[PDB]
RNA sequence: UGAGUAACGCUUGGGAGUGAGAAUCUCCCAAACCGAUUGACUAAGGUUUCCUGGACCAGGGUCGUCCUUCCAGGGUUAGUCUGGACCUAAGCUGAGGCUGAAAAGCGUAGGCGAUGGACAACAGGUUAAUAUUCCUGUACUUACAGUUAGACUGAUGGAGUGACAAAGAAGGUUUUCCACCCCCAUAAUUGGAUUUGGGGAUAAAUCAUAAGGUGGUACAAUAGGCAAAUCCGUUGUGCAUAACAUUGAGUGAUGAUGUCGAGUGAAUGAGUGAUCAAGUAGCGAAGGUGGUAUUAAUCAUGCUUUCAAGAAAAGCUUCUAGGGUUAAUCUAGCUGUAACCAGUACCGAGAACGAACACACGUAGUCAAGGAGAGGAUCCUAAGGUUAGCGAGUGAACUAUAGCCAAGGAACUCUGCAAAUUAACCCCGUAAGUUAGCGAGAAGGGGUGCUUAUGUAAAAGUAAGCCGCAGUGAAGAACGAGGGGGGACUGUUUAACUAAAACACAACUCUAUGCCAAACCGUAAGGUGAUGUAUAUGGGGUGACACCUGCCCAGUGCUGGAAGGU
RNA sequence: AUGAGCAGGUUGAAGGUUGAGUAACAUCAACUGGAGGACCGAACCGACUCUCGUUGAAACGAUAGCGGAUGACUUGUGAUU
């Protein structure tokens, strides 16, 4: 759920909204586990050459990266227990500090619906269909929610990692592999049989409805002001110049670097992963 | 007002110093010409 | 050892102020590359009485005879302030 | 033109006459400019004639002009004026002070003047 | 030539002296400004500009016997201060290696890199110039050797700590402050004086005591911590109003028969005298009690709340490994030895720095007095500091800065531009509209001085009386109402003519992107995106909120498409 | 990347506690709590207006007003395009 903010500061009006962080998190305080805590260096949208590469990036607050076990393969056959659900500033989804039977601690992406004290276990056998259990895709019955999908087998988690992200199983293929996966955005892909994934939907399903109320909140989040192309000079942007508010003028909108970019497809179809795609959110292949 | 030159003992030595000029091929070429002109102040290191 | 680190004794108002009242303080000029331990060793091997402690001064070169047709810089000095124990006073000249 | 000097304000003028009158009463001679000597004479003569009765009212009146000098304070200058200087001028019908002109200053060419008590 | 013209860039009077010559130099007395500063300590920078004596070629917007100028001599003392010999952040360099016509670019291990972390000294005195550095007094820290006693020692590795955000409010203890008291000098010819003025201090370190703050404590099993573990982590049990562990401002005793101290105050010698000498040497009394409903500092890296979720390493503790067993190592005590390198002067700015100028500009941090006052606002001063490096006259026109102006009160002008009214505190009262938060200090009014009494811890207030034309009597404090255009708003912008309706902003929508993702820097390696995964990223357009967004797919752009023609 | 600064004074949100109330909610009253791209106003930042200056004190300032002043804030040091 979400909770409104009543500023009552007589400088404009903003119906700001924030996540509750009280009935969804165990302890409201910020007490991350020290061992699995590395600091992140803010690149600021600049590459190794020091030149701005991705615009509108810079000015976020200092954060410390929480080491997340996306692989979840090292401590197989060992029962793990969730102890507390906390807030990770580097991802929209909550992270759970789980502890294994041998005494090892780790952070994993928290499935929605689990509370403190719910047992977890990952391995490469049938196991059980319980929320958070991670097993390979060969044994998942068709229809269940799965997140943290692994593209390369024995690799780490890559698909369905954001808040409220999930995927459905849509049967198999006659090849004996490439289990069918219906992902978000209405795309159907063929994932290898040995690929390992975790069932359950990712927590924080209400991250869509959060409403920023101020420029400063977005600036502190790490977003710099984006200047429209219509306000530019005739140099530095195709949509510049003019005397007053001027239209596009060209045959179609253009990028700052001068490509069409509007409706054109920018996917390299001669890729080894094209044959594993059934639909591309619009049509066949 | 804040004028252009704000003196700093470190910035000057680390930008126009002898070791700074002796770190790139371009720096060696500039030093060669200044030796050719027989400048008494070859670099900013020899301030005194 | 070689004893090139004892160049010249110097006598000023400050030197004579220290060089009276029980413990004597003798101020020499030493090799600018020499260290305190070398100064104590040189004093040991050429006088015979162990210094109680040694203090060092570095006087930076400065412009002298400014405005004269040919201006010149000063010379780098390292000063050493030896202090002998109570009741002992040796002469800098006469051995 | 702005940030000008304060200038020869009325307060400055009153203080200048006050300072000069205290000194000429203490020592007996003042070497000043002629146009400044010609202005201290009025206050000097007025003070002396009012100080001829030597009552406490006259002391309060004189104290608005005297200032501290090197040779006397503000309280012995009172005694010096009222017991030594003023009693001497007991029947002189005015004109106790004289201003005479010296030469020009070397660095200003202004006309100097000596103000003295005429015995 | 202009022309001896403009200008000489914010600060007065006098006495005595030097000198060939003095508004300008020295001394003294005043006077006027600064006093959240023109005062004091330093970082950066400057680089001898610091002290003494001498000089008046040149420089000083005048003068000069004088100077931050010149000449000669002198001046900067560290085991504990600021930095290395310790550690890392952004970043730089980078053997191999990758990439590239060449030069070179990227980059691993290593190595540098403070504006951060760890680390032992305080008080007073002394020279013309240095002082946590020299001296006196009292301490502390780290190494090495010998010795005594005890103990098995335990890292290049593991673990814990180190280790941290913003805002806010309560406490504990010292303070500031108030009252009393102690000590010192003073007793006043201008009317009355029975008083007036000043001071009341001591550190680091050692020992004991500590208000409190922080977090559960032991025992037992262990498969996890590149091997090992008795340490950590995990799982159980017992006891858990507490115990145990760690930390802790302050207090008392030594340090201190010391030092400092208001004031008193010479001798010696110079000199014609005064005066210097000097208000210097020396002497130097008291050096305390209670309160606080007032103050700031510390405990405090304490606590609470919120989301924007808040450095690394060294070091310290611990664990085994590994080494010892007829030993090494460590701990505690005693004795002795040693503690390296660089900086230390002065200015720190209406004259030492950045602005060519002894230029009205600019430059991090730290100490912050009294009265009234919420206040570091405002006026006057304290400690302290300066004499704005051209003066003297006159008081024409004219100019700048101010002050005032009878009657009218915007008639002026492109426009109430500018100027003027209001202004602090307390007590009444406060509309339309609205997103119900605001509007709003709305509008409109009243009181303020002094004395006595009552009130209180202090007040505020209340009642009576008195004076003036006027009583936050001076300084510092919002002019208001109504309608409309634009932008929702707070913000940003053309350094040096345009601050706005322009840009941005929260919000809406379209489009691309399934991860070796699209996009982007390069030639490539490499990298940003992102240590992110469609609730995510990039781009185009619109710009809170509310209601809406109509028709045209002919042309252009984009997507898809069987075959067929080129 | 690492540090530092914002004298002083007001307004009194969310939330929590208690009581009334509800069949139980909702709602109301008191107390606590101290949030705000909140308000007034110094240092600080900025530069909207008049006048002066335009061979200036100054190759962009002075006096008098003026906007922000806990934040999209200001600033020191170091690195980098
Ligand atoms: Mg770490
Ligand atoms: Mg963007
Ligand atoms: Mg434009
Ligand atoms: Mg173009
Ligand atoms: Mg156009
Ligand atoms: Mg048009
Ligand atoms: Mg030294
Ligand atoms: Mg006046
Ligand atoms: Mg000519
Ligand atoms: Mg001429
Ligand atoms: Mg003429
Ligand atoms: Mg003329
Ligand atoms: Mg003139
Ligand atoms: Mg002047
Ligand atoms: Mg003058
Ligand atoms: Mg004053
Ligand atoms: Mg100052
Ligand atoms: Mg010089
Ligand atoms: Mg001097
Ligand atoms: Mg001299
Ligand atoms: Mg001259
Ligand atoms: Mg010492
Ligand atoms: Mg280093
Ligand atoms: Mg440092
Ligand atoms: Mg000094
Ligand atoms: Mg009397
Ligand atoms: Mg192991
Ligand atoms: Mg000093
Ligand atoms: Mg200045
Ligand atoms: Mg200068
Ligand atoms: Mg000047
Ligand atoms: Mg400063
Ligand atoms: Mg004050
Ligand atoms: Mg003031
Ligand atoms: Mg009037
Ligand atoms: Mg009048
Ligand atoms: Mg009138
Ligand atoms: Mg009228
Ligand atoms: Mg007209
Ligand atoms: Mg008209
Ligand atoms: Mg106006
Ligand atoms: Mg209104
Ligand atoms: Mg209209
Ligand atoms: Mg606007
Ligand atoms: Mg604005
Ligand atoms: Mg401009
Ligand atoms: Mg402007
Ligand atoms: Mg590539
Ligand atoms: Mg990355
Ligand atoms: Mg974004
Ligand atoms: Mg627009
Ligand atoms: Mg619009
Ligand atoms: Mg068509
Ligand atoms: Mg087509
Ligand atoms: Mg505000």
């Amino acid at each position: 759920p979400i909770k409104k903010i009543i500023s009552r500061s007589n400088s404009g009006i903003h119906h700001s909204t924030v996540i509750d962080y009280k009935k969804l998190l165990t302890t409201n305080k910020n007490k991350p586990e020290k061992s699995l805590l590395v600091t992140l260096k803010k690149h600021g949208g600049r590459n190794n050459q020091g030149k701005i590469t991705v615009r509108h990036q810079g000015g976020r607050n200092k954060r410390k990266y929480r080491i997340i076990d996306f692989k979840r393969t090292h401590y197989d056959n060992i029962e793990a227990t969730v102890k507390s659900i906390e807030y990770d500033p580097n991802r929209s989804c909550f992270v759970s500090l789980i502890t294994y039977a041998n005494g090892a601690k780790s952070y994993i992406i928290s499935p929605d619906g689990i509370k403190v004290g719910d047992k977890i276990l990952a391995s490469e056998h049938p196991i059980d269909i319980k929320p958070g259990f991670s097993m390979p895709l060969a044994f998942i019955p068709e229809g269940t929610q799965v997140h943290n999908i692994e593209l390369h087998p024995k690799g780490g988690g890559q698909i369905a990692r954001s808040a409220g992200s999930y995927a459905r199983i849509l049967g198999q293929d006659e090849t004996g592999k490439y289990v069918i996966l219906q992902l978000l955005s209405g795309e159907t892909r063929k994932f290898l049989k040995e690929c390992r994934a975790t069932v359950g939907v990712v927590s924080n399903l209400d991250h869509n409805l959060v409403v920023i109320g101020k420029a400063g909140r977005n600036r502190h989040r790490g977003i710099r002001p984006t200047v429209r192309g219509s306000a530019m000079n005739p140099n530095d942007h195709p949509h510049g110049g003019g005397e007053g508010r001027s239209p596009v003028g060209r045959d179609a909108p253009r990028t700052p670097w001068g490509k069409r970019h509007m409706g054109v497809k920018t996917r390299n179809m001669k890729k080894a992963s094209t044959n594993l795609i059934i639909r591309n959110r619009k049509g066949e292949q | 007002m804040k004028r252009t030159y704000q003196p700093s003992k470190l910035k000057r030595a680390k930008t126009h110093g002898f070791l700074a000029r002796m770190a790139t091929a371009s720096g060696r070429k500039v030093l060669k010409l200044r030796r050719k002109k027989q400048r008494a102040q070859l670099t900013v290191s020899s301030e005194r | 050892d070689v004893t090139n680190v004892l160049l010249k004794p110097v006598l000023t108002e400050k030197v004579y102020f220290n060089q009276m009242g029980e413990t004597k303080k003798y101020v020499f000029v030493v090799n600018p590359k020499a260290s305190k331990t070398r100064v104590k060793l040189a004093f040991e091997l050429v006088y015979g009485i162990k210094p109680l402690k040694v203090n060092t001064l570095i006087r930076k070169p400065t412009t002298i005879r400014g405005g004269s047709r040919f201006p010149g810089l000063s010379k780098l000095e390292k000063l050493a302030v030896i202090t002998l124990p109570k009741g002992i006073a040796i002469s800098v000249t006469g051995e | 033109s702005y940030i000008n000097k304060p200038g020869k304000t009325s307060a400055w003028r009153v203080m200048t006459v006050r300072q000069q009158v205290s000194a000429v009463l203490a020592y007996g001679k003042i070497e000043t400019t002629l146009k400044k000597a010609k202005n201290t004479q009025k206050r000097l003569d007025k003070l002396i004639t009012l100080a001829k009765v030597d009552n406490f009212n006259n002391r309060r009146q004189v104290k608005k002009w005297l200032l501290n000098t090197n040779l006397f304070d503000v309280d012995q200058l009172m005694d010096h004026l009222f017991s030594k200087v003023a009693p001497k001028y007991e029947k002189t019908p005015g004109g106790y002070s004289r201003v005479l002109k010296l030469g020009p200053r070397r660095g200003d060419a202004t006309e100097m003047a000596i103000l003295q008590l005429t015995d």
